């Protein structure tokens, strides 16, 4: 924390330059290894919210395959891949629509540059 | 690298700084800055040429294919180490700059009637 | 004490010494003069005048049209708007005639003041001239607050404009229609 | 599409199959196409005499100079700058200036001619605004826009603008009573004595839908008619 | 009186020619008996050249008043 | 962990409004110098060597 | 049945409680079937009870009331009692009831959707005793008055329904070039002309022609409208004569006629409108066609100038002057021109020549009629009795300039100008085919065989090192350098002439002296661009198209041959290009790309660099990166809406101003006077009846669509933004920065150096 | 610095007579064309008040006169400007001009509401008219038309009283000549004519 305050004072004095977003030293990407995990991390909470709500009613007052409904991730991932909606990396209640692009097959050069891009 | 003994690193090749649709264009630095950007991601994406080799399993709309595709005469270094001759679409043509009766005015092209009947540019 | 002025005025930011060959507001009886360009930050010309006791006041005028009109009349406002438009269009690339430049100056200074190029300045121009036509004012802004607020007063629209006449099958007033009649007279 | 005999033919027998305009070169600013056409010509034509010392790389950032192409094309019978003396196809006489030639690499795009033709001969009608439908598969019709109407306003033609937005567009009728100012539907007003003197006007459906929306929004209309 | 122009404008000629060609298209008796020309644009042009149409221009002043103008007194280049 | 250097609009007597060090940790708005004495150093003169930079003292010491 | 009539005044009023129940009382009390068939068509195969009930033809809509026992105040009148409150009988009924005028001020009845535009059908099925509170019955109709189409749908409903309507009998095709047609002529192929029907009434001559084929095909003689999207100016709506020809489903016209269209043949389409009535057919060839709008009224000069090939051919014919064509190839070119052959100016030019050879400038006299008098002093060309006699280094009298032969031919007879420009193309093309224009590698080389390229390189490398010292001198005009420019000996003068990287680093940051470091390079580069006339022959194909002004200029040749020049953008951030951009200049502390400096607020930069390598030698990977940083501003496409929203709000301010019969302009709304006399330069009073403001708004739209949108870095904003800021007069956005003017007109001029001492 | 105040008051007294000369109110040469030292060497320099009330009538008539009021203290209210309103009703004139130093008060603005029907009383500040407005190059010369000439103009161009271009009363040229609502003004251009109706 002392170094964190010293780094703030060295940037307020004009010595250390501020870090800009328009560079690739302070910007990383994610290609289906840190982007596909967010849709699983969101939907497993939706599955746990339904399992707890199903176990709260059946105990107050053994279908283990019925209490764990598998029709949430299968109907969530296909819904996210169809319309192109995803989850926000920083926010929670936001949806982006730029992760999924339809592949073209007019010539094999288009499908070579459609796989290597950066948003 | 041979003359100064001060360097500690080196690049593999200067042609390996562009994309796969731009580093195969011949004389990519001689062109204008808004004329290789108008071709690397605007003309190669909609140029007919090779297609899928199995047209019996892939069924999709607007699947066009050229009859006689041709690799170009030149051989760039980005097309030699890749060992692939599919990213070059279109045929060769012996062009000639000439004012031909005003029929090629305002960025137009006059063509041959006895060349489109022998197999050139048929799709 | 470190922000109090020690030389000059307090509201003047900076001054520049330019040199133009064909300036606005000519001498009207040599050569090309050099003038200062004072930039201010109450009024505009009513506070820059008694601060300088070195009065060399010739044809000095503010550069902004909304200030030049409200200082020296709508005639000087039109005369500086024409001179500001005939430089911008000439620097745009083309060479327009003055026939299309004076008409815009005579049409944007009808009610004695220059109005904006929007619908809020068009309604305030069409409501002073006693011409209650609220139909065309709804085709520029949103039509929600143009028919509800006009029906709460009882306005009487008329087929006067071109868009207000072409929408109901009629012809406009000018052109080849509604300006003369072709009738067989008995004489 | 010109025939083969009409093109300017060369001494060897080659015929130019694609002739482009030379005026597009100092405006599009694309050099290196005349270098590609001079590098593909020296590697396709045979040397009289050395088929190993020639350069055929054309690397993007390792381009060979002009002094290497103009000395490799010279060693086979052609000129240094790539141009050659051509004849005439119609007359047959020689030309006063040479014509540059070279085997470039041209691609064909997707946008053809038959995929852009679109006309309208009063086909199907859109059920909402009674306008022609904007379908390329069915019968179409190009929209007469705002500036395309102002350009006919500026020309002074108001009788051609009358058949464009009313007659060729949606054309409907509208009845209205004379004493009472309430329209209903032949002509039958329940506010007035029915069928005494009722007049009808000519209003397009685009403005008649506006009256139906205003009456459903809560704003009535009281309009009078001449004669 | 007549405080308007003496020359016929093109915006009135383009309506007079159309109104005259509409009559010839609906079998009107031609009172100029020109032969050789048959199209309703050429007949109305030769009728305006001979100034034998029974048409008068009733121009509308923007103030509210009006004044007529016969085709026999109106000239056109 | 957001260390902010801004004006102190809160806990002021409407005159002293200068640049102060506030840290935004779990929505607490605690001062940074009390977080210094909360753990570790327990000394005010020995808390400047952690923020030692050897710079010109113009308006940062204030 | 009803007689016909025209409406004249639209009146708006609030629908009272009597205004609803007076009409269309059909099925008022029916909560189980609120979408009954007596008022609309609920089912796709439904039937109206009181109509003829055809497919949306007889029934135009049938309304209906909704009887509500509860009394609810309308929301439009609820805001009056919120402002009609005071601290104070008779005063509570006078100021609060003027526009309702003692009405009921309550919503008793309610109109229903007539089931033609109903999302909205199953909503009013439960308002027969909906609730008890007076809020759930107000919100249920407030949502119905807000879910309508007239609620922001909005302006998109208006400009797609009332303003812009689609029309039938149209066609849309791409266009190609064809110089074989006339000026006011187009070409429709057989596959389109065999389907487009044009109605024309029966006549006494063709009674056996129509009945053996009213609805006939698009034959010759008809006229159609032509249009290119978007409509730039007034002359983009020319109606030309049709002419059928066998083509494979594409239209074609004269490439010299594409100058009002402002489009090329790289894929642009052409809208086609076909008229059907006679009143829309006679008016097309009288005010709209190409033989009538021959005067470009935006500029006041000719509209149809020379194209690309004809301009270069008319240049080369009069500048080459060393071709002597004989009588064999001269009488062939005398067929495209309607005039006879001149006598031969050369009888015997050599003892080895027998046939009388003509003159190249004598060939250009086959277009001017006998009696044409034209004199241009800037090019020394004299035309006496239909034959030009002199020519000395000129190209301005051919294209669209001040005084040219096209305008002087349009002022001479104005009857056969379209038969003159046509023969000035169909003969000049056949003449240019006999010579041949080609761009070879020697045209890009611009040099001789040996050592002339080396002299050009060694001169470019010395002219690009003096234009740097010129720009270094201009940066000493800063008020901190007032002690250096005095006549006194200094000690730190060597520190201001040895530091060359520091003066380049100062040009990047603090963009207030970088506006005089660009204009100095642009004035020192005029002596560098003049090297393209000493080097290279006069027969170079670039100098022919550059001196004639066909395509490009001298700026688009020095980048091909010698050097590209300077590169400056509007605004960048955190990187700037240094001087001597090579591989060795890629270090961290001594270059402004990675690190600013060592001593320092330099977060924002304005880059400026000069490249010495041309488009022929080859660009470096850093020089191809500077050319991608700088030319990125001309790659965006999110700026075309800015000349589209300007001329839309500028339109109706002048679109109602016309020319009355009293000799003065008027206003179509209230018969007001804009001005008392039109400011016409010509003394002919022929502008009467036309909308002179509708051709003045497009006159400013044409100067905004073709605006050179290459912005200056930081001082000047844009030539279009400077036009918008002048046009926006009453838009008072704020009083932040107001600039004055103080003219120095006083008694100071009598003294020596009075203005400099007074300022 | 009383010399700067005496110069600022000399400029107002020099531009007021030049305004009234352009309005034509029979100005003698004793007050007009005064040098910078004549106001000190002729008038009383030891007068630290606004003692510049000058009586002046018209040229073609002597019934209606004009009062050039100069109030001493700033921020004039209804309790102090009673004598500034009583004199015009006591000597029976119908035109008066008063100048102010600072901005006005709304209590004084509610006094001229029901009093402007009989006696017209307009105000403009002295801090703005340090220079002459009519002597500017950008504004042309004007000619206020008489009712005997306004009648023959509306019957020649057959234009009504509301179909003319408008000029506001708060404009510094329509307030320079003392124009009311109803009269038109002829405006020339450097050589066409364009009239303007005061709204
Ligand atoms: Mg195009
Ligand atoms: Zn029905």
């Amino acid at each position: 924390l002392g170094y964190m305050v010293k780094c703030l004072l060295n940037s307020y004095a004009g010595k250390r330059k501020c870090e800009n977003r328009d560079s690739f030293r302070n910007k990383r990407i994610e290609l289906a290894g840190e982007l596909l995990e967010r849709e699983i991390r969101v939907h497993l909470a939706h599955a746990r919210r339904k399992m707890t709500r199903a176990m709260q009613k059946h105990l107050s007052g053994k279908p283990i395959e019925h209490y764990l409904d598998a029709s949430v991730i299968t109907n969530g991932l296909s819904r996210a891949f169809s319309t192109g909606a995803w989850s926000h990396p920083f926010r929670k209640m936001e949806r982006v629509s730029g992760v999924v692009a339809n592949l073209g097959r007019a010539n094999p050069l288009q499908t070579l540059i459609d796989l290597r891009r950066t948003r | 690298l041979k003359e100064p003994k001060i360097y500690t690193h080196c690049e593999l090749d200067l042609s390996f700084l562009l994309g796969v649709s731009c580093a195969v264009v011949p004389f990519a630095n001689h062109d204008h800055g808004r004329r290789v950007l108008y071709q690397s991601q605007k003309h190669c994406q909609q140029a007919i040429g090779f297609s899928s080799t199995n047209p019996n399993i892939r069924c999709d709309t607007l699947s066009q294919q050229l009859f006689y595709p041709q690799k170009p005469l030149f051989k760039t270094l980005a097309s030699e180490c890749l060992k692939k001759e599919v990213l070059f679409n279109g045929q060769n043509a012996i062009v000639a700059v000439n004012v031909h009766l005003g029929y090629n005015q305002e960025d137009s092209i006059v063509m041959n009637k006895a060349s489109l009947e022998r197999g050139m540019f048929r799709s | 004490l470190l922000d109090s002025p020690v030389k000059g005025d307090q509201g003047i930011k900076k001054v520049n010494i330019l040199w133009t060959d064909r300036p606005k507001a000519p001498k009207r009886n040599l050569k090309v003069t050099m003038y200062g360009d004072r930039g201010k930050r109450t009024a505009l010309l009513e506070t820059c005048l008694p601060i300088m006791d070195m009065i060399d006041w010739g044809r000095s005028h503010p550069d902004n049209i909304r200030q030049c009109c409200s200082v020296y009349g709508i005639d000087a406002g039109r005369s500086i708007f024409v001179a500001n438009l005939e430089s911008a269009v000439s620097d745009t690339g083309k060479e327009i005639l003055r026939e299309h430049l004076l008409l815009v100056a005579d049409s944007l200074s009808v009610t004695g003041e220059f109005v904006a190029l929007n619908a809020k300045g068009w309604s305030k121009q069409r409501q002073v001239e006693s011409t209650p036509a609220p139909f065309t004012q709804a085709c520029f802004s949103s039509p929600s607050q143009c028919f509800l607020k006009a029906a709460k007063e009882g306005v009487r629209d008329d087929l006067q404009g071109s868009i207000d006449a072409l929408a109901w099958g009629k012809v406009p007033g000018f052109g080849t229609g509604d300006q003369f009649e072709i009738i067989i007279s008995p004489k | 599409l010109e025939e083969q005999q009409n093109f300017p033919f060369t001494i060897q027998g080659i015929v130019p199959d694609i002739v482009i305009n030379p005026h597009a070169f100092p405006s599009r600013q694309t050099p290196g196409q005349l270098l590609e056409a001079a590098l593909s010509k020296g590697i396709a034509c045979p040397i009289q005499k050395a088929y190993t010392k020639l350069t055929r790389h054309a690397t993007p950032f390792s381009t060979p100079g002009v002094t290497e192409i103009t000395e490799q094309l010279h060693r086979a019978g052609f000129s240094r700058w790539g141009n050659e003396r051509v004849y005439n196809g119609r007359s047959g006489e020689m030309m006063r200036s040479m014509i540059f030639m070279g085997p470039t690499f041209y691609q064909r795009l997707v946008h053809m001619s038959e995929d852009k033709v679109k006309f309208r001969n009063t086909g199907p009608v859109h059920p909402l605004t009674r306008q022609p439908v904007a379908d390329r598969k069915r019968f179409g019709g190009i929209k007469f826009g705002e500036m395309e109407r102002d350009c006919l306003i500026a020309h002074g033609a108001s009788a051609n603008l009358h058949e464009r937005l009313f007659t060729l567009s949606d054309s409907s009728q509208m009845h209205i009573c004379r004493k009472c100012k309430t329209y209903a539907n032949g002509p039958y007003c329940r506010v007035c004595v029915s069928s005494d003197h009722v007049v009808r006007v000519y209003v397009p459906y685009g403005a008649k839908l506006l009256c139906q929306e205003l009456f459903s929004m809560g704003i009535t209309l009281n309009f009078d008619t001449k004669l | 009186p007549r405080k308007t122009s003496k020359f016929m404008t093109k915006y009135e000629r383009a309506r007079i020619l159309g109104t005259r060609a509409l009559q010839i298209s609906m079998n009107a008796p031609v009172m100029v008996e020109l032969e050789g020309e048959t199209d309703p644009l050429e007949i109305a042009m030769k009728e305006l050249r001979q100034r034998k149409i029974p048409f008068t221009i009733r121009r509308y002043l923007p103030d509210g008043s009006f004044e007529e103008w016969g085709v026999d007194e109106l000239i056109v280049e | 962990f957001i260390v902010r250097l801004s004006e102190n609009e809160k806990a002021e007597d409407y005159k002293r409004r200068e640049k102060v060090l506030t840290v935004y940790f779990l929505s607490t708005e605690i001062p940074v110098w009390l977080l210094f004495f909360a753990l570790g150093v327990s000394s005010d003169k020995e808390a400047m060597d952690l923020i030692a930079f050897d710079g010109d003292d113009a308006s940062i010491t204030n | 049945q009803v007689p016909v009539g025209t409406l004249t005044s639209i009146g708006f009023s609030i629908s009272n409680n009597n205004d609803r129940d007076k009409m269309s009382v059909l099925e008022v009390e029916a909560p189980n079937q609120v979408t009954d068939s007596r008022l609309g068509l609920p089912n796709p195969d439904s039937v109206c009870r009181t109509c003829g009930s055809k497919d949306r033809k007889v029934c135009e809509g049938h309304f209906g009331v909704i009887n509500f026992a509860y009394s609810i105040i309308n929301p439009y009148f609820l805001k009056e009692v919120a402002a009609l409150l005071n601290k104070i009988g008779i005063d509570q009924r006078l100021i609060k009831k003027d526009i309702p005028m003692f009405n009921s001020l309550g919503l008793t009845s309610f109109p229903v959707t007539p089931n033609g535009y109903r999302e909205r059908t199953r909503i009013y099925k439960k308002l027969v005793g909906f609730e008890g509170n007076t809020l759930e019955l107000s919100s249920r109709v407030m949502e119905c008055m807000q879910y309508s189409r007239l609620f922001s749908c909005g302006l998109r409903f208006m400009k797609d329904v009332l303003l812009g309507k689609r029309s039938d009998h149209t066609f849309r095709t791409v266009v190609v070039g064809d110089p074989s047609l006339k000026l006011n002529e187009i070409g429709i192929p057989e596959s389109i002309a065999k389907r487009l029907q044009v109605s024309e009434h029966l006549n006494q001559c063709n009674k056996e022609r129509l009945v053996t084929s009213i609805f006939r095909s698009l034959m010759d003689g008809d006229t159609v409208l032509m249009n290119r999207p978007p409509s730039i100016h007034q002359h983009s709506l020319i109606a030309m004569t049709v002419r059928i020809l066998p083509t494979t489903s594409v239209v074609s016209l004269n490439p010299i006629c594409c100058l009002p269209f402002r489009g090329d043949f790289d894929g642009d389409c052409l809208h086609g409108y076909v008229p059907q009535s006679i009143q829309a057919k006679v008016e097309l060839d009288e005010l709209v066609a190409l033989d009538k709008q021959l005067i470009n009224r935006q500029n006041g000069r000719n509209l149809l100038s020379l194209g690309q090939d004809s301009l270069t051919a008319a240049y080369l014919v009069n500048v080459e002057k060393n071709c002597y064509l004989n009588r064999a190839q001269m009488q062939q070119l005398q067929m495209y021109c309607p005039f006879q052959l001149p006598p031969p100016a050369i009888i015997k030019a050599s003892p080895s020549s027998t046939e009388p050879q003509w003159t190249g400038m004598q060939l250009f006299g086959m277009l001017f009629p006998p009696g044409f008098d034209y004199t241009y002093p800037l090019n020394n060309v004299v035309v006496s009795n239909g034959e030009l006699l002199s020519f000395s280094e000129g190209s301005a009298w051919l294209r669209d300039g001040e005084g040219n032969f096209i305008e002087r031919l349009l002022k001479h007879d104005k009857g056969k100008v379209l038969d003159i420009i046509y023969s000035a193309q169909e003969m000049l093309s056949q003449w240019l085919l006999m010579r041949g224009l080609s761009v070879s590698l020697a045209d890009l080389y611009l040099s001789s065989d040996l050592q002339s390229r080396k002299n050009l390189t060694e001169e470019i490398s010395y002219g690009l090192r003096e234009a740097e010292q010129v720009c270094n001198k201009q940066q000493l005009m800063v008020e901190s350098w007032r002690d250096f420019l005095a006549v006194n000996g200094e000690d730190k003068e060597e520190d201001s002439v040895s530091d060359l990287a520091r003066f380049c680093y100062e040009r990047q940051k603090s963009a207030t002296l970088s506006e005089l470091a660009v204009s100095a390079f642009k004035d020192a580069y005029r002596d560098v661009q003049a090297l393209a006339y000493r080097y290279g022959d006069q027969s170079n194909s670039f100098l022919i198209m550059s001196k004639a002004g066909s395509k490009g200029n001298i700026g688009k040749l020095v980048q091909h041959s010698m050097c590209i020049g300077l590169q400056n953008s509007a605004v960048s951030l955190s990187f700037g290009f240094p001087r001597e951009l090579t591989c060795a200049a890629w270090n961290d502390p001594n270059s402004p790309l990675r690190g600013a400096k060592g001593k320092t607020t330099t977060e924002s930069y304005v880059p400026y660099g000069v490249i010495e390598n041309s488009f022929l030698t080859g660009l470096n990977p850093l020089e191809s990166f500077v050319h991608s940083v700088t030319s990125r501003d001309s790659s965006f496409s999110g700026n075309a809406d800015l000349p589209g929203t300007l001329s839309r709000r500028l339109m109706f301010f002048m679109r109602d101003i016309y020319a009355a019969y009293d000799g003065t302009v008027r206003n179509s709304f209230g018969n007001q006077l804009v001005q008392f006399t039109y400011e016409t330069d010509g003394p002919v009073e022929d502008i009467t009846g036309e909308a002179l403001g509708s051709l003045s708004a497009c006159a400013l739209s044409e100067a905004a669509y073709s605006a050179l949108d290459q912005p200056i870095s930081l001082l000047e904003t844009s030539p279009l933004l400077n036009l918008k800021n002048v046009l926006e007069c009453g838009s008072k956005k704020g009083q932040r920065e107001q600039t004055m003017s103080l003219y120095l007109s006083e008694y100071l001029s009598k003294k020596k150096h009075g203005f400099e001492y007074g300022s | 610095l009383t010399e700067e105040e005496l110069k600022r008051l000399y400029r107002i007294q020099k531009t007021l007579m030049q305004m009234l000369r352009d309005r034509g109110y029979f100005i003698a040469d004793s007050e007009l064309t005064m040098t910078k030292q004549q106001f000190i060497r002729k008038h009383g320099d030891n007068m630290k008040r606004e003692d510049l009330v000058t009586l002046k009538a018209k040229r073609n008539d002597n019934s209606d006169q004009l009062y050039i009021f100069f109030p001493d203290e700033a921020k004039v209210g209804v309790k102090t400007m009673k004598m500034y309103t009583n004199r015009m009703k006591s000597e029976n004139v119908f035109r008066a001009i008063l100048v102010v130093q600072q901005n006005l008060t709304p209590f004084a603005r509610t006094c001229i509401s029901e009093i402007s029907s009989k006696f017209h009383l307009e105000v403009f500040q002295e801090a703005e008219m340090l220079v002459n407005i009519k002597e500017h190059v950008l504004v042309p010369e004007h000619q206020v038309l008489t009712t005997e000439e306004k009648k023959t103009l509306l019957e020649r161009y057959t234009v009504k009283e509301t179909q003319l271009p408008r000029i506001q009363v708060t404009d510094p040229i329509a307030r320079y000549f003392g124009l009311k609502r109803g009269q038109v003004v002829k405006i020339i251009r450097p050589r066409y004519v364009t009239y303007r109706y005061v709204v």
